[PDB]
DNA sequence: AAGCAGTAGAGCATGC
DNA sequence: TGCTCTACTGCTTCGATATCG
DNA sequence: AAGCAGTAGAGCA
DNA sequence: GCATGCTCTACTGCTTCGATATCG
């Protein structure tokens, strides 16, 4: 429906604090509110976006209570995003330095959303601090703004600086602080915001805090803002009858991006002065150019070429008799192996809804198939269309959710087995046991998983799957460059994208020696 | 050889009392041979079409062959399968075809020795391609044809040898005089019964072999290894739609051209530019421009850190997975430097993880390489082959939200019922045999227009469930899992 | 309209057609004249459009065989269609950066298509950049230097005559507006005094210093008119020096007697009071060419009867 | 990618 | 205002079209 | 290119 | 003295065709 968020930004004094040499904090919450704003011009989302901005010299408000409400200056309320405010966060190189409280910018943030609502509704409603955490307290108000945000549900996510407690770049996936940030204002801040977190929501309060190491190389800003999927009726059976009425939803799949590049004419900047045409031009001799009323879809048999194009093909083609998600057999043994999946998507479904015995009995069909391993072949249908296919059916025993997921399966024209030549018994390509510990090393240097944390649960370096894709980034901040500066060429790429591919840098600097290892004992390379 | 075509030869005995009917009203067996005939021509069409197939029947009243021998008659020469092979072919059908075939060559005559494949070597040795295969189909039904004279036996046996020498191999395809294998004569002298390859088993393949691309691992800057990056399971889907003019009956030859600027005339590539609206102010830059804006890195692969087989679910997965392989043109001992890490990632159970980059201008792509051993047996079952496998990972809008806040726990009731019913629906997997039904009926909708027999022909799908036989196997415990603890009741 | 419309399409010609294509284009526009007045307009921008995209371009790196037909295709149109720094002030500095693009000195490469085509574009018409020709001299001349000195059987030859133009170019404008030039005038002049002089290790700057001199004897006979007068009197020094005092039993420089002629013919058209001396050193000289012709080339055998 | 085909051009022997 | 035919509408599935190793 | 099931505009009562 | 005649192999491109991204 319609989404909200509130970019509360500090211009304090010591948000205003200087910089050692390595990176600055005012320039990182520019990047991360111009990127979150980059998204959501792009996109085209039916939103608004806003800000309260507080720090500056000046004073604007309705009410400004005394100390209370000083510094408080706005320049676009709720609004759908537009140049407008990149206009505001490239044409702010001004702090204006003084603060009177941090403390401030919810409550008016808040009392201007429930003044400007009407008519305009909304589906959620996020708030999201950047501030360093040095400025002044008042806990004058606690009780009344905890039992307000938790009557009027205002979610808020907040922003803390790279100092959580060789060189560090933005963040590699390592430690955050390089060596220490912690101070008694610090605390105090830390501290008051921890104690309304957790007030208004419970555990997720220490831990949807998040640093401007991890949030730009993760997706933590996109959170409570998507629109969740289109419901999926179905109903699957069992022999004659065992119909349950059926949830289905999508998941992972292939990520697409929907603008296309209109073609037009230079020198007009217009679009009508393009009129393709195409003809379907026997000519096979000097040129004949035929209307269309000539074309039969002829196909290849053999050595030859065949008539017959549609409606005869649109009568005798194959009569698809309608959907299904039905189950074809069962196997005990799990002989479905990975590199046989083969599909573009994978579907979560579900449970059903609405009188949920169709629901509990099939959480009792996966409560019958955890036990062992033991398999579901089922086929599926979308509609008429779609052609019919089979595939796996895996169960999924998880923590608030008992699913099963549906991945598609090969037909026999989709494979192929050729002969490949052994490495195991092969009388030429022996390695040396030397060549085989220069391999270990390496790994062992090289790894990125182990166990820690006394419990001897695993973690991991690098996880390779929470890093935001770079391609529609990439895009977008290089159109908006071009929108923005009308005739300038492209830049390179940016240094925040490697700093979020990169790997970790111990790793690298464990892997030195060992990497001289193998080139100075593995045989020359051509 | 790549480019290597394969060679078959149908050597039909119709002599004696082949073209009789045994005197048995059962089966006869110089239509089962064209029938056998028939179906591997309309299979090999679609499967294999670029093979050389060629007919020849022998013991025949006339001759017809290049050296002029006598009783030999060859009647096509080595091509392709072709729509009017089989539409001249299938007119020795039945008891009118063997009336046309009398009457067309005849049958019975004291038939050849040696001289037969002395025109099987004479008809191969005029393809000027790369012959791979040499193979000679015989459908006979005699055991000891030269049973009365010695010296057609040696030099017959002498002939075949020096046809054996030269590399060609024949296959008799036995027919059936005693129904079973009775004859077991001593025909061990020429050789290197069961028909179901020839008759049913392929309506619906084809064949091919190529690499997809072949790019190189990078370790640190300085270690590079060449490995080509096979497919393996590729998605066969029906031919383009060719267009054909009405009267002629030939191809269209379109062309396209880009005009009418306000004034008309005609354009070139360099007038026109690329464009974007978003909301109000619109983009416009170079076709240069639109195809650098996606540029990141150089073709090849990448090594970034390494993980064990623990932390992957297979929950995760977007596309197919390739397979990489060791190839030859970066030195001798990329193989060997892929041996030794092949070993170590195996036996310590952890996978590579790296980037990748297709080809000359694509964003890059997080794979992980996960080992595979070969595995083979006594009979050579070569199932795997030794090597590394790609995994692909998704990365931020892959994963979409779902509701996915409902959580409600059921009875313990259902599970032992459940378990008797999975194990009742018990059957071991498959290792083929799970046919397209469109693209199989469109291979047999498009037989029924240059055959044009009667109508659509066969056209069962071992893709449907039979309830019929599910209800009576499964019994009458439906109703009892269906209202043991929850009535729906309306 | 045919071979024009065939490359108007969509993709095909694997580009050892598409060079014959634009080479046709643009000998056409060479011969016979009468019918574009109007399409030879837009064959301009089908010429330098898709020499652009062949030049400019950061990914895709450039193809070898389009470039030498579009510029042998606009070596063939740039006759009879001028277009030159007077009357449409754009476009000639528009090819004038795409063949000074095109001359710069590759060195690890063989190839010799793109020397080749742009050398002989600018020497054949050189005359067509009347403002833009007169700012990079040194530049110019050092990149062409570089390429006279290029050890190829056919683009030495194919580059000397470049430099000839170059020289007959620019001479004609430092003494068109005279005496507010006044610094290009005196750094040729001071570039050329002493450089016939040079004791050399090769034939090439010293026919280049033959060439220049012999053509610039003009321009110092608006200012001076006395250096004109130690000019031919230097000259025939330094080649009566050169041969007839020695060797004329052993040599092989008699390729240069056609410089030789036509530079002291040159110098000898604009001077006053011959020294009466010389003139039997002259009449040695010309007669040894009339009989130094068998021992030519065809293609030299009628600049030398010039 | 898979294969073929040409040939440009630098390297073997004798000429006004 | 209470009910339903119907007039969209974003939203997905597929089928054909250059692009490229 | 070609359906497709929620979302409403307004006929019918 | 360089002006000519003669010869074998690596650089460029051709063509089919299978895959892949992309448009509709």
């Amino acid at each position: 429906n319609k989404a909200a968020v509130v970019l509360c930004m500090d211009v304090g004094f010591t948000m205003s604090n200087s910089i050692p040499g390595i990176e600055s904090p005012f320039e990182q919450a520019k990047k991360v509110i111009t990127m979150f704003v980059q998204r959501q011009v792009f996109a085209e989302n039916k939103d608004e976006i806003a800000l309260v901005l507080f720090g500056t010299d000046g004073t604007d408000n309705p009410l400004s209570g005394g100390d209370q409400y000083q510094n408080i200056t706005v320049h676009r309320h709720l609004m759908l995003p537009d140049f407008d405010l990149l206009e505001d966060i490239e044409s702010k190189i001004q702090p204006g330095s003084q603060q009177a409280d941090f403390l401030d910018a919810l409550i008016v943030s808040m009392d201007v959303i429930q003044h400007e609502t009407i008519g305009k509704k909304f589906e959620k409603r996020h708030i999201e601090i950047f501030t360093d955490l040095s400025s002044r307290f008042s806990k004058s108000q606690l009780d009344i703004i905890i039992h307000s945000l938790k009557k009027c549900d205002i979610s808020l996510q907040f922003f803390l600086p790279f100092s959580l407690g060789g060189p560090f770049r933005l963040g590699g996936h390592g430690p955050s602080f390089p060596l220490k940030g912690i101070t008694e204002q610090q605390k105090e801040g830390l501290e008051i915001v921890k104690m309304v977190m957790i007030s208004l929501e419970g555990e997720d309060g220490l831990d949807e805090i998040y640093s401007f190491s991890e949030s730009l190389r993760k997706l933590c800003v996109f959170k409570k803002i998507e629109r969740h999927s289109i419901h999926w009726p179905c109903r699957l059976t069992i022999g004659s009858n065992l119909s349950i009425r059926i949830a289905a939803y999508k998941s992972i799949l292939q990520e697409r991006v929907k603008k296309t590049w209109t073609v037009v004419d230079a020198k007009t900047l217009k679009k009508e002065d393009i009129q393709k045409e195409t003809v379907y031009c026997l000519n096979d001799d000097d040129e004949t150019e035929v209307l269309k009323e000539d074309i039969i879809q002829g196909f290849r048999y053999g050595s030859d070429i065949v008539p017959f194009s549609k409606v005869d093909e649109e009568q005798m083609k194959y009569k698809s008799e309608g959907k299904c998600f039905s189950v074809l057999g069962f196997c005990k043994s799990s002989q479905v192996q990975r590199r046989f999946f083969m599909g573009n998507q994978v579907l979560k479904v579900f449970a059903a809804r609405d009188d949920e015995a169709a629901a509990v009995a099939l959480s009792s069909l996966i409560h019958a198939l955890d036990d062992l391993d033991m398999v579901a072949i089922v086929r599926y249908a979308y509609d008429k269309r779609a052609n019919p296919q089979v595939g796996v059916a895996f169960p999924h025993i998880k923590h608030n959710y008992e699913c099963l997921v549906y991945v598609q399966l090969p037909f026999m024209e989709d494979l192929r087995q050729y002969m490949f030549s052994s490495l195991k018994n092969s009388k030429k390509y022996a390695p040396t046991e030397a060549q085989l510990n220069a391999v270990d090393a390496l790994i062992d240097s090289m790894s990125l998983a182990k166990k820690d944390e006394k419990t001897d649960t695993l973690e991991d370096l690098f996880p390779t799957t929470k890093i935001p894709n770079p391609r529609f980034q990439r895009l977008f901040q290089c159109l908006l460059h071009r929108a923005l500066h009308p005739r300038e060429p492209l830049p390179p790429i940016q240094q925040h994208i490697w700093n979020m591919l990169n790997p970790p840098a111990e790793v690298t600097t464990k892997s030195q020696i060992p990497l001289s290892k193998i080139k100075t004992l593995f045989p020359l390379i051509e | 050889k790549y480019s290597g075509r394969d060679s078959l030869i149908f050597l039909v005995d119709a002599s004696k009392a082949m073209f009789e009917s045994q005197s048995e009203d059962e089966l006869t067996p110089f239509d089962m041979s064209i029938q056998c005939i028939q179906s591997v021509y309309i299979s090999k069409i679609i499967s294999s079409d670029r093979d050389l197939l060629a007919v020849v029947f022998y013991g025949t009243e006339k001759d017809k062959n290049s050296v002029n021998f006598k009783n030999i008659y060859v009647l096509q020469e080595l091509d392709n399968p072709g729509a009017k092979r089989i539409l001249e072919l299938d007119q020795f059908k039945g008891q009118q075809g063997q009336k046309r075939f009398q009457d067309m060559m005849g049958h019975g005559s004291d038939y050849s020795l040696s001289e037969v494949l002395w025109v099987c070597a004479n008809l191969f040795s005029d393809v000027q391609f790369k012959m791979s295969h040499k193979r000679i189909m015989l459908f006979t039904n005699e055991d000891n044809p030269h049973g009365n004279d010695s010296a057609k036996a040696s030099r017959a046996r002498t002939k075949a040898g020096d046809l054996r020498d030269t590399g060609i191999f024949l296959d008799l395809m036995h027919l059936k005089k005693p129904g079973g294998f009775d004859i077991s004569l001593f025909y061990r002298d020429i050789i290197s019964s069961k028909l179901e390859d020839l008759l049913r088993k392929v309506r619906a393949k084809e064949t091919r072999k190529r690499a997809l691309s072949r790019l190189k691992l990078k370790l640190n800057k300085d270690i590079v290894i060449s490995v080509g990056i096979y497919n393996l399971v590729q998605k066969a889907l029906k031919p383009p739609p060719i267009k054909l003019y009405r009267e002629t009956n030939e191809p269209v030859k379109t062309k396209t051209r880009t005009f009418n600027t306000s004034t008309g005339g005609l354009l070139l590539p360099s007038d026109t530019k690329r464009s974007q609206i978003y909301g109000s102010r619109q983009i416009i830059l170079e076709k240069e421009e639109t195809e650098e804006l996606k540029r990141f890195d150089d073709p090849g692969l990448m090594l970034m850190g390494f993980k064990p087989l623990v932390l992957l679910k297979k929950h995760h997965y977007l596309r197919p997975s390739l397979f990489v392989y060791p190839e030859e043109s970066l030195v001798i001992g990329s193989s060997t430097l892929f041996s030794a890490l092949l070993i170590k990632c195996l036996e310590k159970e952890v996978a590579a993880l790296c980037r990748y980059t297709p080809r000359r201008n694509i964003p890059p792509y997080f794979v992980a390489l996960v080992p595979q051993e070969e595995e083979l047996d006594d009979q050579k079952i070569q199932v795997t082959p030794p090597g590394f496998q790609l995994v692909f990972l998704p990365f931020a809008d892959d994963k979409r939200k779902m509701p996915f806040t409902e959580k409600i726990m059921a009875t313990p009731e259902q599970v032992g019922k459940m378990k008797a019913i999975v194990e009742k629906l018990r059957f071991t997997y498959r290792s083929d045999s799970f046919e397209n039904p469109v693209l199989q009926q469109h291979f047999r909708n498009l037989e029924a227009l240059a055959l044009d027999l009667m109508e659509p022909e066969q056209a069962v799908d071992l893709t449907l469930p039979k309830v019929e036989a599910m209800n009576k196997r499964l019994g009458s415990l439906v109703d009892e899992f269906k209202e043991l603890v929850y009535p729906p009741d309306y | 309209s045919k071979f024009y419309g065939e490359l108007a399409l969509k993709k095909k010609i694997p580009d050892t057609v598409l060079e014959k294509v634009y080479e046709l284009l643009g000998l056409l526009g060479e011969v016979h004249p009468s019918e574009m007045i109007n399409n030879a307009e837009n064959l301009f921008r089908a010429f330098l459009g898709e020499l652009k995209t062949q030049m400019t371009s950061a990914v895709r790196e450039p193809k070898l065989p389009v470039l030498a037909g579009c510029l042998k295709g606009l070596s063939s149109l740039l006759c009879n269609f001028t277009k030159s720094m007077e009357e449409d002030p754009q476009t000639s500095r528009e090819i004038f950066n795409f063949v000074l693009k095109a001359i710069r000195p590759q060195i690890d490469l063989k190839r010799y298509a793109v020397p080749s085509a742009g050398l002989r574009l600018f020497a054949l018409h050189a005359s067509q950049f009347s403002t833009c020709l007169l700012d990079n001299y040194v530049s110019l001349f050092e990149v062409l230097l570089k390429w006279c000195a290029h050890t190829n059987v056919e683009l030495k030859k194919a580059a000397l005559s470049a430099l000839e133009s170059f020289l007959k170019q620019v001479s004609n404008m430092v003494a068109k507006n005279a005496e507010m030039h006044k610094n290009k005038l005196q750094y040729f002049m001071e570039q050329f005094y002493g450089i016939i002089r040079n004791v050399d290790s090769n034939n090439k700057e010293l026919s280049i210093a033959i060439r220049g001199y012999g053509l610039f004897a003009g321009p110092c006979k608006v200012i001076n008119a006395k250096d004109v007068d130690f000019m031919y009197v230097e000259l025939i020094q330094r080649c009566k020096q050169m041969f007839l005092t020695q060797t004329d039993t052993g040599d092989d420089r008699v390729y240069q007697m056609p410089s030789f002629l036509q530079s002291v013919a040159s110098v000898l058209l604009y001077l006053d009071t011959v020294p009466e001396v010389y003139t039997p050193v002259l009449e040695h000289l010309v007669v040894m060419q009339i009989d130094s012709f068998p021992q030519y080339s065809p293609k030299m055998q009628l600049v030398c009867c010039r």
